């Protein structure tokens, strides 16, 4: 193995915990409230309580479901997050960003197995709604990446999607595609404008609600980890070399845009992705494969 | 004495086993239509992998092209067949019990 | 093309049946044919290189 | 692309030299191998060392240093 | 208050970025370990490796 | 062996289909453009184009009127058939310029 | 760790020092192993192991189908568009890509016209 | 670039007709005659020889009796696939063309079935799909082995011969036709039992796909005749007749008699047109007489071509089998005549849409004497 | 195809083209006869594709070496 | 054993080789174009290898530090000329190309 | 080498698991793992883009369609277990018979370039890509109705 | 504001009515066709650039910096009147 895996994994866990803290602190800011202050004095130590306490809660035996798949979904999310971050920071793969696109297409599985665990006729339709969102906006992300490789050329002149090489130069041409990438990244992390779940999920339509103690932790951590990976991708493609402040700022922008926006209905955001975002992304992909070489 | 010769024989054995498991697996072990199409996909993937292997062996691009052709045609066939399976299951009469399992 | 082709007659009659694969490969890819160097030529050139090496005019076979 | 033309020119300059030194190393390795082959096949009648597996064209080694499996 | 958790995230990832960068530059030997390599560049790295091992054998 | 260097911007490429034939006739233009071929189309070919346009207009109107859209079907059919036959004539004229087909009138008309 | 088995792969470098160096080497992109996916697989196993540790610790103490098909087919179409962006295209490669996209846009227009893009159904 | 334009024009034609039909979709014109004529015009740009002109003729005669823009569009797709099957030079072209045609068959079968007919039509389509997957997977696996062994993809091999045997529907590969064409629309069965064969015959003749074995055509002949004689349902009779005749035509084509099979396929299209599109008893009677090979009609000429080619190759077993199996099939055709005029009063639907049916019957009666030179 | 997966041509494209050129030169009235006349070039092409003769030679050398070592 | 300098050194001396060693480079290109067997091309391969090594050495005496700096900077920047312009100008000034 | 052998050998077990299991959902999971192992095999032959394509098209998209169908047509197929010892060894004997003594060729390693692949797909083999696009259009038009 | 677009609606049947009939142009609340090129660009950029969204974004962002209203319950207690029961 390599020692770099540690230097990538550990910062990720710490960062996700304080991302969960940041979300509610920013909510307190919008709503003339304050960050939690009884957990400690500084508040650095708030999310660690939730994790450690969640270790404490007595386990529930699985009910009317196959055990293997129910265990499988958390492991899938935790595998995908680690692979994504360690291929964003620790690899030279010529087509690495396309590999990240592949690893984002595997996130459909975690939700889908979690839905199959329910085996409720209503839960079938709910999990299908969630995966429909994810795939529909994965298509537009794929078109935007096709746009990105088009200005991404290495010093030797070979087209590629090596993350360091797309990071090397900042292209203001690509910014029209970065707006679509930001909207789709909101869609893929199930942010409120595309958070169809919360309304459906208050009654048990079907979501990671079934998972309870440590399985439930890893899902929510993986959600924030994927959001942070999207922020890193927005930085590395469209905004130049990788900067930690820019990544966290994009995450805060996610929270702000969420707060300022209500949710969409299922047919609405699905019609947005297909009849609005996809034609514009094909028009920009034309505009980029057809702004030229 | 040669690792490559041994690996070549192992690959031939493995790919042939995958092909025969795909084509005759679902019919030997009587299954539903949905498993039959999945095993057909497995067999097509086996053939496409053989073509990519031949392309690497001969340093030629023909097998690469034929493999992307297999991927496209197999995906289209599976989509249409799944359409037919869903339509077939929606027209089932109440008395019909295992409509999808014709191989019974 | 590589995969597909159609066939037409020649009103002039100059063009004739030849292998279409061979003609296509000549036109698109091209044929690389190599000769073999005669021994007497090779011995003289190699002896010249060795002679210059012995004088010290030529450089080292390995830099270090 | 001006950079790319610079790099291509440099690479096209170095390639003949790299090829030539590969051929020289290959030739010396092959003479070593033929010496060992002749030593082994001293006992066997009717064996010629250095027989041409191809009558006209040179057969390059199928294996190359450059191509190594990704995994 | 938003900034404290924000800065914890930012500083943690800054430290991780520095750690990975310094580690790889120490091991690989150059900041361009991550840069894209074509066939000619790869084969050139491979020959460099094999020739260095040959030089080590020749020296000793 | 060694990898040959590749120039990414100049990689050899060729069209998919090829006509395998050496020019029997003189080559006025080795690589005619579309407009060069159109300018070399014979007058009789243009009259054939006009006749097809008129006939397809009448037929398109007749068929479309059965569906209560005569005018649009007539214009679409006219445009469709005229485009196809014009491309056929342009291909023939380009072959004549390339020397593949008979070109005595072409060589006289445009030296 | 892939290991060269023949003298030609080893750059005709003689001795057993080189084989020993290659077998016990570290996966270094500047050195022999470039564009290697083996670190990615190691990352996969590490993530799976971490998930397993978390999992075992407490134990001790019509429209959806339609969108799936359209996603599959448009995904394959983008699969073909990927090689194009990876080349410094000429004019004719460009016009072939334009015909390809024209066919894809015709399918998309059929989708829009028939109301499939609307998700009322 | 000019050589590519010839192929590109066909695309552009098809795309603009498709988008025009999509824009001009209305209840006022459900029978889109104008787009049918546009499709027929567009398919003229793909005619380069006599076999391609025969392909165009059959494609147009088929598209006349399809209803709607959508089915006519998929018939145009079938025509494109057939045109490329004729031009295929190696394994990849053969594969791409023929499974594109298989996709067009699946779509056409699905879209011409009523709600009450879905249970059987979709079953037959699914069974056809799985059998076609078997055939294609075996083809491409053996093609991979051949491409590895030889380094080249050559369409003169046993692999493509067996795959084209599956496509023709001979000896052990005719069951998909029986299961599928029994449960599909009569026009779909008619157009996909005649039109695909022409491309396969052209590919066999041009690419030298011939085998020394005569077992498969002999098996096709005998099995088709005996099963036709033993089949109670009328659709099975007509389906088994094709198996027998295509086995005999396969035996003739292996020996290099391309001209006679290219005439036979056209005469068979015209002969089958009337019995499949049954509206009048008399038209169906003439069609059945033509299929039998009966002298006053053009069907006699088409069968005579094949039989005349048989006596040239001088294989006695084939001739003896041909005579006996022809008698056995004649009994089934006589069953068909008996059912119409000699069993019970017969009342049929008044489907007055004989687009080319009257012309086909006229051509069967008339065409014998002009084409007598052929035999 | 023979295009070569990197640049240039396939590893055995030129041998096959030699065989095709020799088939083009011949005047025999059928393809089968023409292939009979050009068989030796096809043997070169098969040799470059699979290197079976060289593999057999290596096998014989290895076998004799083992026999010598045992003795 | 036949050997030429390491990669980065070969890049740093690439422009000079065609200016100084034109003869052997043209000879080897012509012979490789004519003959496939490596034995047939052995004298010209030897000539070009020896000439390249000689050029490496005579750069090592005339401009020791400048060549080292340019080669180290090229190796540092992943064999990319653009980032190495200053050291390239200094090295070319120290060791003039085309004599 | 050990890793390459392990993947090549694991492909057959991952294929056997699909047919042997009686649950359609579980067979899909085994097929997904098989597809990933096929990606991994392609990596040893030197393909990255092609192995990516197999994962994107099959694992990413096709399996989603299969599972959508499987939930919709959900049926009680836990009727009985017929996996007697006599059946499984018969299946294994059939597999051994089919996959034995075939012509084997030395394992190649071939580096691919998507530059060359793209140039050929859009210049020389442009007839192929447009017909594949037509096939995709046929599938779209047929499946949507 | 209060004005509504022909496309934007929450009911399928109303969307069908507005898509296929022009009674909405009779109604005063709806927004009428732009009738000028500049008005077309104005409406198109308004819908495509998410203008109305950003306007709410700034007013919400005023929330970040305005004086928080909150009481530390143990340390500070809410005002209680004498009448309190
Ligand atoms: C008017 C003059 C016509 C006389 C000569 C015709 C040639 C000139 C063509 C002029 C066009 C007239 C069309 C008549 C025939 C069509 C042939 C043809 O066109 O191509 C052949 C011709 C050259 O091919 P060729 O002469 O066959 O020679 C090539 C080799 O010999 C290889 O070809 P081969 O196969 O012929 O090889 C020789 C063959 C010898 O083969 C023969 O002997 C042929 C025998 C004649 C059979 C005739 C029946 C064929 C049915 C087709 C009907 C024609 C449809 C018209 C389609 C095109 C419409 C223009 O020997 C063999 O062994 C092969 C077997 C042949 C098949 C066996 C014959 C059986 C046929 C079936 C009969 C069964 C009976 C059916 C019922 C009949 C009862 C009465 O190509 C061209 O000249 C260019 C074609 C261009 C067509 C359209 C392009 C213009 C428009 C472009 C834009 C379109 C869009 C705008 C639309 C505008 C309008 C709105
Ligand atoms: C005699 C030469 C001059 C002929 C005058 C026609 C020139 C007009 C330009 C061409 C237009 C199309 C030609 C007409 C052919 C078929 C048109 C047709 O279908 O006729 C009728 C209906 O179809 C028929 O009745 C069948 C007619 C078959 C053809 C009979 C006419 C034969 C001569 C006309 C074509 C001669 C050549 C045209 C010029 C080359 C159309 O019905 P509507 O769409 O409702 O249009 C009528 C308009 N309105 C009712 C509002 C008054
Ligand atoms: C480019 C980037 C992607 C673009 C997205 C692809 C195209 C999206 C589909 C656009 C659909 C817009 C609304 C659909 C309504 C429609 O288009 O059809 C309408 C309107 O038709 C139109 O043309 C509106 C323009 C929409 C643009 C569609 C044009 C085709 C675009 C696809 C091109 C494919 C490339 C093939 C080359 C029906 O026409 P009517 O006016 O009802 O005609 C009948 C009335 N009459 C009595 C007068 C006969
Ligand atoms: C040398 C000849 C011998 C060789 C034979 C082969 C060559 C064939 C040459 C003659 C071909 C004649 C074909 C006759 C077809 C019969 C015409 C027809 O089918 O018309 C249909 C057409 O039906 C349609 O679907 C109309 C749509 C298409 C309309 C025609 C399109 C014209 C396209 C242009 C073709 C021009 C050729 C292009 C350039 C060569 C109308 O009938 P229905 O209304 O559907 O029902 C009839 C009902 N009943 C008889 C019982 C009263
Ligand atoms: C049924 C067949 C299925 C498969 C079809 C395969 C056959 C088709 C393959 C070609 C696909 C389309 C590619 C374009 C075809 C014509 C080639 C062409 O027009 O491009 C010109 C490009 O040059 C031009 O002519 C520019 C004008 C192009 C104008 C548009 C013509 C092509 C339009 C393609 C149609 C796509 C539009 C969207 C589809 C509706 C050729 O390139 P060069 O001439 O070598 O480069 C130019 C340099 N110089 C002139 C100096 C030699
Ligand atoms: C006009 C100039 C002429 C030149 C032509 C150029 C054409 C435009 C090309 C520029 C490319 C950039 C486009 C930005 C993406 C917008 C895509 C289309 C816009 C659009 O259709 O509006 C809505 C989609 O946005 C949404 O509402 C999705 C939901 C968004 C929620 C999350 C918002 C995130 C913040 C916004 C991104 C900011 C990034 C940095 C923070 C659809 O809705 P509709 O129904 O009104 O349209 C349908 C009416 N038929």
């Amino acid at each position: 193995m390599n020692l770099n895996i540690i230097m990538t994994v550990l910062p990720l866990l710490v960062s996700v915990a304080f991302l969960t803290l940041s979300e509610r602190a920013v909510m307190g800011s919008l709503q003339r409230r304050m960050g939690p202050a009884v957990s400690g004095a500084f508040g650095i130590l708030q999310p660690f309580w939730d994790g450690f306490k969640l270790a404490v809660k007595e386990p529930i035996l699985p009910a009317n479901a196959a055990a293997g798949i129910f265990y499988a979904a958390p492991l899938i999310c935790i595998c995908i997050c680690v692979a994504s971050w360690c291929t964003l920071l620790l690899t030279d793969l010529s087509i690495g960003g396309l590999f990240l696109l592949l690893l984002s297409s595997l996130a459909v599985y975690g939700v889908l197995l979690a839905g199959y665990s329910c085996n409720s006729k209503y839960a079938f339709l709910g999990c299908l709604r969630s995966v429909s969102l994810m795939i529909s906006y994965e298509l537009v992300i794929s078109v935007v990446i096709l746009c990105v490789i088009l200005e991404t050329r290495d010093g030797n002149g070979f087209p590629c999607l090596n993350l360091t090489e797309t990071a090397s130069q900042t292209k203001i041409i690509l910014i029209p595609a970065g707006l679509l990438f930001y909207i789709c990244s909101l869609a893929e992390s199930k942010r409120v404008p595309f958070d169809l779940p919360e309304a459906e999920a208050e009654l048990v339509a079907g979501y990671n609600v079934e998972y309870s103690s440590l399985g439930f932790a890893v899902f929510f951590v993986a959600e924030y980890g994927n959001t942070l990976l999207m922020a890193a991708l927005i930085n590395i493609y469209f905004l130049g070399k990788l900067n930690s402040a820019l990544i966290a700022a994009i995450f805060v922008s996610f929270i702000w845009v969420r707060g300022t926006l209500p949710r969409y209905r299922y047919d609405m955001f699905m019609q947005i992705g297909w009849k609005s975002l996809l034609p514009v992304a094909l028009a920009l992909y034309l505009a980029q494969a057809s702004l030229g070489y | 004495h040669n690792d490559a010769e041994f690996l070549g024989a192992v690959y031939n054995f493995s790919i042939r086993s995958v092909f025969i498991t795909g084509i005759l697996g679902a019919v030997y072990w009587r299954r539903n239509l949905i498993t039959m199409l999945l095993c057909s996909e497995i067999a097509f993937i086996a053939c496409s992998v053989n073509f990519l292997y031949a392309s690497a062996y001969l340093n030629d691009m023909a097998g690469m092209l034929f493999s992307i052709t297999i991927t496209t045609i197999s995906a289209c066939e599976t989509a249409l067949g799944l359409a037919l399976c869903v339509g077939y299951f929606q027209s089932r009469a109440a008395n019909e019990v295992e409509a999808l399992n014709l191989l019974k | 093309s590589s995969l597909f082709g159609r066939t037409e007659v020649d009103p002039t009659g100059k063009n004739t049946n030849r292998n279409h694969q061979y003609l296509y490969n000549l036109k698109v890819l091209g044929h690389k044919t190599y000769t073999r160097r005669d021994p007497n030529e090779l011995q003289k050139a190699q002896a010249e290189v060795d002679t210059l090496s012995a004088a010290g005019r030529l450089g080292p076979l390995s830099p270090f | 692309r001006l950079e790319a033309e610079e790099v291509y020119t440099a690479r096209s300059i170095l390639h003949p030299i790299l090829q030539a030194e590969w051929d020289l190393r290959y030739l010396e390795h092959q003479r070593k191998e033929r010496e060992d082959e002749a030593k082994i096949m001293k006992d066997v009648p009717g064996w010629k060392v250095g027989e041409a597996t191809s009558r006209r064209r040179w057969l390059p080694p199928v294996e190359s240093f450059d191509v190594r499996p990704l995994i | 208050y938003a900034l404290p958790s924000y800065v914890i995230v930012s500083a943690a990832w800054a430290a991780g970025f520095w750690a990975i960068d310094t580690y790889q530059i120490y091991k690989e030997g150059k900041p361009s370990w991550n840069q894209n390599k074509d066939q000619f560049q790869r084969a050139l790295y491979r020959r460099d490796w094999y020739l260095r091992r040959e030089q080590e054998t020749i020296g000793m | 062996t060694w990898p040959k260097p590749i120039n990414p911007y100049d990689v050899p490429s060729s069209p998919a289909y090829h006509r395998l034939q050496e020019p029997s006739y003189p080559v006025i233009d080795k690589d005619p453009d579309f407009w060069t071929a159109v300018s070399n189309v014979r007058k009789e070919e243009w009259g054939t184009t006009a006749a097809v346009a008129a006939g397809t207009f009448v037929m398109g109107y007749y068929l479309g009127a059965k569906g209560h859209t005569g005018k649009a079907s007539a214009y679409f059919t006219s445009f469709l058939a005229t485009k196809s036959i014009t491309l056929y004539h342009a291909y023939n004229s380009a072959d004549r310029l390339m020397g593949f087909k008979e070109n005595s009138r072409e060589v006289v008309k445009n030296v | 760790l892939y290991n060269a088995m023949t003298p030609a792969q080893r750059y005709f470098v003689e001795g057993e020092h080189v084989v020993q160096a290659e077998a016990n080497r570290d996966i270094l992109f500047t050195q022999l192993d470039s564009n290697s996916y083996l670190p990615v697989l190691h990352y996969v196993l590490v993530g799976t192991a971490l998930g397993v540790v978390f999992l075992v610790l407490p134990l001790l103490i019509v429209s959806f189908y339609i969108v799936s098909i359209m996603y599959l087919l448009f995904d394959i179409e983008v699969v073909y568009l990927i090689p194009y962006v990876m080349t410094n295209a000429t004019e004719y490669m460009y016009w072939v890509m334009q015909t390809f996209v024209a066919i894809l846009v015709g399918g998309f227009f059929y989708e829009w016209r028939m109301g499939a893009l609307e998700w009322r159904e | 670039m000019w050589e590519n334009l010839w192929y590109l024009d066909i695309l552009i034609n098809v795309l603009i007709i498709t988008i025009f039909g999509l824009i001009s979709c209305s209840s006022s014109a459900t029978k889109s005659y104008d787009l049918k004529g546009c499709f027929i015009i567009s398919m003229v740009g793909g005619v380069y020889d006599i076999p391609s002109a025969i392909l165009w003729c059959l494609a147009s005669l088929s598209i006349l009796n399809f209803n709607g823009f959508f089915a006519s569009l998929f018939l145009v797709f079938t025509w494109i696939s057939n045109l490329f099957a004729m031009q295929s030079l190696n394994f990849l072209g053969i594969y791409l063309a023929f499974e594109m045609q298989s996709l067009c068959l699946l779509v056409l079968g699905k879209i011409t079935a009523n709600e009450n007919q879905r249970w059987f039509a979709y079953r037959g389509l699914l069974k056809y799909l799985v059998l076609s997957l078997i055939a294609g997977s075996i083809f491409i696996f053996h093609a991979s082995s051949s491409y590895l062994q030889s380094g080249v993809m050559i369409s003169d091999s046993l692999v493509t011969y067996v795959f084209l045997l599956f496509k023709l529907g001979v000896a052990p590969f005719h069951m998909y036709t029986l299961e599928l064409f029994s449960v599909v629309s009569r026009h779909v069965a008619f157009v996909f039992s005649t039109l695909p064969k022409l491309s396969v015959l052209y590919l066999i003749s041009n690419s030298n796909i011939g085998s020394e074995c005569v077992w498969w055509g002999l098996i096709s002949l005998w099995l088709g005749s005996i099963s036709q004689y033993q089949s109670v349902f009328v659709r099975s009779i007509l389906l088994y007749s094709s198996v027998a005749e295509i086995g005999l035509v396969l035996l003739v084509l292996q020996e290099g008699f391309s001209w006679e099979a290219f005439s036979w396929v056209s005469i068979y299209f015209l002969s089958l047109s009337g019995v499949w599109h049954a509206n009048s008893k008399f038209v169906s009677a003439i069609s059945v007489a033509s299929i039998a090979g009966l002298p006053p009609f053009l069907g006699f000429i088409g069968k005579a071509q094949i039989l005349k080619s048989l006596v040239s190759i001088n294989l006695g077993i084939l001739i003896f089998s041909s005579i006996l199996a022809a008698t056995i099939s004649f009994i089934g055709y006589l069953r068909l005549i008996r059912l119409m005029y000699l069993v019970s009063p017969v009342k049929w639907k008044n489907n007055k849409d004989s687009s080319f049916i009257n012309w086909s019957t006229w051509m069967l009666t008339v065409g014998t004497l002009p084409m007598v030179y052929s035999v | 195809s023979g295009f070569g997966l990197q640049s240039g041509t396939a590893r055995c494209y030129d041998w096959y083209m030699d065989y095709l050129k020799c088939m083009d030169e011949s005047k025999a009235p059928m393809i089968t006869l023409r292939k009979q006349e050009c068989s030796e070039w096809l043997e070169d092409y098969n040799e470059c594709l699979h290197r079976d003769k060289l593999k057999l030679r290596k096998l014989l050398i290895e076998r004799e070496k083992n026999k010598q070592e045992a003795a | 054993v036949a050997r030429v300098p390491y990669s980065h050194e070969l890049y740093a001396m690439a422009k000079h080789i065609v200016f100084r060693n034109e003869k052997e480079h043209n000879a080897i290109l012509e012979c490789k174009a004519q003959h496939d067997w490596p034995e047939d091309c052995k004298p010209e391969s030897e000539a070009i290898v020896r000439a390249t090594n000689k050029l490496f050495q005579d750069i090592m005496q005339k401009a020791p530090e400048e060549f080292k700096d340019y080669a180290k900077c090229l190796d540092w920047y992943g064999l990319k000329f653009s980032k190495c312009r200053e050291k390239q100008a200094a090295f070319e000034a120290a060791f003039p190309l085309s004599e | 080498m050990l890793l390459i052998y392990i993947m090549l050998s694991n492909i057959v077990v991952l294929a056997l698991s699909v047919v042997l299991t009686s649950s359609p959902f579980m067979a899909l999971m085994y097929s997904i793992l098989l597809y990933l192992n096929v990606q991994t095999i392609l990596w040893s032959l030197g393909y990255d883009f092609m192995a990516l394509i197999y994962a994107l098209v099959y694992v990413g998209a096709l399996a989603v369609l299969f599972l959508f169908v499987v939930m919709m047509v959900r049926i009680q197929v836990s009727t009985l277990s017929t996996k007697t010892i006599q059946s499984v060894l018969s299946w294994l004997a059939i597999i051994l018979i089919f996959s034995y003594g075939d012509v084997s060729f030395s394992f190649p390693c071939g580096a691919e370039s998507l530059l060359n692949f793209g140039t050929q797909l859009y210049s020389s083999c442009s007839d192929l890509t447009l017909l594949n696009s037509l096939a995709l259009t046929i599938a779209l038009f047929g499946s949507l109705v | 504001g209060t004005e509504r677009r022909p496309g934007q609606s929450g009911a399928w049947k109303q969307v069908d009515k507005q898509r296929y009939s022009s009674e909405w142009e009779q109604d005063p609340t709806f927004k009428q066709v732009p009738k000028n090129v500049s008005e077309v660009l104005d409406d198109s950029v308004s819908v495509l650039f998410l203008t109305d969204i950003v306007r709410g974004m700034m007013y919400s962002a005023s929330g970040f910096f305005d004086d928080k209203v909150t009481i530390l319950y143990p340390f500070e207690k809410g005002a209680v009147s004498p009448r309190f029961r």
